[PDB]
């Protein structure tokens, strides 16, 4: 019943506390979590080991002139710095004095990958890769300047 | 010393001097204050030891 | 204690464009004296501090379909508990609940000598109907319980006036009772 | 008391307590001091001198 | 200026010639404060602050309200009552009137120079003040409940001065 | 640092009111005179002499008489008992439409009324709109305020006589308990 | 190190770091949540020995 | 908001430092940045290894008869000599005396595939991929010619 346009998105770097913003024009936006889970057998019987989780959303959005984020983007994949993210959903807001601020998930972790792509005659599209960085957890956050 | 290696404790409040003086400035940045008078306030001001 | 004391609602007091906010409080017809609305009022990031004697607090409320033929509205005063961390309630009154569906608030304070004044959010607030109905208040009421409290305070005030003036008579008398009574109280032991 | 305008009548009393009581605490101080003094060069019963 | 405004806006004026096209500030007043509205104003070149003090530059703000016109509307110019002279710190207290004029408020900074008719000019800005319940909800009690006090104190006084 | 506030309403004072103290005002709306009714809107006028300390003190306070409606022209008949005072009487008119806008127009002027009727009918006159629920409060609250100081300096001055007898009765207790050791 | 230990010199006073914060604590909280009023008359009272 | 066609991207050999050009009829243009991070497990916790990123463009255009500088990267690949490339965004020029000079992105590398293509009743088209070899810097630079 949600629409996907009511996931919003916001990142910023650990550092710059200050800091805030948020990833327009998203065409599509997709969550993952993947576990690792290879059983070794056995002659009694069998276990399912417990492995790792390399969780990671990927994400596609628009390029235009009045921003640069994209390109801030584009540069920590390579400076490797690290990165904090906000899958907030709208229109969720608290329940005992949290109503400012809706659900949302926070992880922190590096962008793993940005690859653009250009066709003539059309604008140009970012896709991003972030890996989570181990457990992501839950809560809310309040947006900026009301959007 | 910057502050933080400092105890600070009273009425079973355990803190840190630096903490503290953030908090107090905080709370002095925060009093509402209102012209009571021609120096009501300044006597409730002094009326602590 | 048997009462609706566990909401709490966040006032920032700064000048950033808090929107109204639908703070999801849903109160009922048949509820008398035990609606309450606790406030805490931030300056910035932190609580602002308070207190009835530098400044004194009102809010405003209005119901969503005030006319001039059939509505609701009120102004009335607060209740500060906690003052140090920026904490109060307000007790619902009883003639503001017949009348339900949506309502608007507003909190605004005036600081004492200057006049001078604040206004935080105007948030918004709901009211939901009962069973226990019938009896129609569509006689929209507006009354002003600042300024009534306060002719009311003001009368109050001279006819305790009057009476302590009645009474500076009588304090001799209290006076030579108690020498009376100390003498006694050395005589017996 | 000692000739200096403050900028409040706490300030004042507080600088005029503190210049007191640290007079009376210092007086108390050398009255302890003296005392013991005296104790230990009545009784003086160290072995390790 | 005291400890009870809002005081939580902090605007970057530079003066810059290369451009400033317009500030749509996220900043509002609700329209019945009418005695506490501060702006704080920020002072910079390029990307430091300035330092500007009584003896030099005179400061100069201009406000105006959206829709201005002889027979409706709002403009003035007023001062800026500097607060610090070294990182150009610029708190200006906004009149008692303009809140009253619900809507959105144009405003620009304006600084002469101190013994020449040098002057600069800053970039621009919109804080809209928004509506409230306290400047609204009736035409009549407000005048009914003045009557009452009216009415009430021109009594008092009669047995006030009788057992004064 | 011209001002327009948007309203366009006003309530002036006829400087053509010099004879028997015959206060007529006149209502503008838009540029335009209001046409009035009794239940259409309100109004309201209040008057204190020049600054007497307590004891003569000409504090009326009085509605309006409906002169011309259509027209737009409010008169008010100055009581004989009022204009013996003459004293500069400041005065204090209050309009209001009620046309679903919190407008309560308030002209604030003065004038020298003489012991037989309305004279030097001059004085900085100004005006100012109650589009809050504040100066209601602060509308009357300058002589509402003094009012109530001055009934608080009596209370603590009868205070201070009760508290010369109550310093008695810590003296007596006092003694009486040094006495019964 | 306590907060008690640690010395705050003003002009010619001397006072820990502890009191000094407790004193501006209890400053506040006397300004914010103390009952005042009669001023002048609490002076004129305050003038006997 | 910006049309693909704006994003304009030159190249040039290391050593001819007079030369100048610009790549022509481009219908996609792709860059990319991979981060290779793959977490070794722990017993204590888990560890985020920062690995090299081998940064690459890969670019489409077709191929004419008034030039030859595809036939040039077809040189490239194999002789593997250094080339240098700009991907200037047009539009967007500096702030204080960059003006004629609009932001871009400098990477120097080699040329790592030529491929090219013909199709019965059409014009060919050569796709070429270049590694970055390294961090790519950020600044402003000059078209020549005005275009």
């Amino acid at each position: 019943m949600k629409n996907s346009n009511d996931r919003i998105i916001l990142f910023r770097k650990a550092g710059e506390k200050v800091d805030a913003t948020k990833m327009l024009f998203l065409t599509e936006y997709g969550l993952s979590h993947e576990a690792d889970t290879d059983t070794e057998d056995t002659m009694d019987g069998s276990y399912n080991t417990g492995g790792s989780v390399e969780s990671t959303m990927s994400g596609t959005a628009k390029m235009f002139y009045g921003d640069d984020f994209a390109d801030e983007i584009e540069d920590a994949v390579v400076d490797r710095v690290l990165y904090e993210a906000w899958e907030v959903e709208s229109r969720i807001p608290g329940k005992n004095g949290d109503s400012a601020k809706f659900k949302a998930k926070y992880f922190q972790g590096f962008h793993n990958k940005f690859e653009l792509k250009a066709e003539a005659n059309g604008i140009d599209e970012y896709e991003y890769e972030y890996g989570v960085n181990g457990r992501f957890q839950r809560g809310f956050a309040t947006l900026p300047e009301a959007v | 010393h910057n502050g933080e290696q400092i105890k600070y404790e009273h009425l079973n409040v355990t803190s840190s001097v630096s903490d503290f003086l953030t908090y107090l400035n905080g709370r002095f940045s925060n009093m509402v204050l209102g012209h009571n008078g021609d120096g009501i306030n300044e006597v409730k001001d002094a009326r602590v030891d | 204690n048997f009462s609706k004391d566990d909401n709490l609602i966040e006032l920032q007091t700064t000048s950033q464009y808090n929107p109204v906010i639908d703070t999801n409080i849903s109160f009922y017809e048949s509820d008398r004296g035990t609606g309450v609305l606790n406030f805490a009022v931030t300056k910035n990031n932190r609580p602002l501090s308070i207190s009835s004697e530098h400044v004194k607090t009102f809010i405003v409320l209005k119901t969503d379909d005030y006319n001039v033929d059939r509505g609701a509205y009120i102004s009335d005063e607060l209740t500060i508990v906690d003052a140090i961390n920026g904490r109060l309630q307000y007790v619902i009154p009883n003639e503001f609940l017949k009348h339900s569906g949506k309502v608007h608030a507003q909190a605004f304070f005036t600081q004492n000598g200057s006049d001078n004044v604040v206004v935080e959010r105007q948030f918004s607030f709901n009211i939901e109907n009962d069973l226990v109905s019938g009896f129609d208040g569509i006689t929209k009421l507006v009354y002003i319980k600042s300024i009534q409290d306060t002719i009311e305070a003001v009368g109050k005030d001279f006819n305790q006036l009057k009476q302590n003036m009645a009474d500076t008579q009588t304090l001799i008398a209290k006076v030579n009772d108690s020498a009376t009574k100390g003498i006694q109280q050395i005589e017996i032991k | 008391n000692t000739g200096y305008d403050h900028k409040t009548l706490q300030d004042r009393l507080y600088h005029d307590y503190s210049t007191l009581d640290a007079f009376t605490k210092k007086v108390e101080k050398a009255v302890d001091e003296n005392y013991k003094e005296y104790r230990a060069t009545e009784y003086r019963f160290e072995p390790k001198e | 200026v005291d400890n009870f405004s809002k005081d939580d806006n902090l605007i970057e004026l530079q003066t810059t010639s290369q451009y400033n096209p317009v500030i749509d500030t996220n900043i509002s007043f609700y329209e019945s404060d009418r005695g506490t509205g501060v702006l704080n104003f920020a002072v910079t070149k390029n990307n430091r602050p300035l330092s500007i003090s009584s003896e030099h530059v005179k400061t100069f703000i201009v406000l105006k309200t959206d829709d201005y016109n002889v027979d409706r509307g709002a403009y003035i110019s007023d001062e800026l009552t500097i607060v610090d002279a070294i990182n150009g710190r610029l708190q200006y207290v906004i009149p008692n009137e303009f809140l009253k004029h619900s809507g959105k408020v144009h405003a620009q900074a304006f600084f002469t120079q101190n013994g020449s008719d040098n002057v600069v000019v800053e970039r621009q800005f919109s804080f809209n003040i928004e509506n409230d319940l306290v400047s609204g909800f009736d035409g009549i009690t407000k005048l009914v409940y003045i009557k009452s006090i009216q009415d009430t104190i021109e009594a008092v006084g009669k047995d006030f001065n009788q057992l004064k």
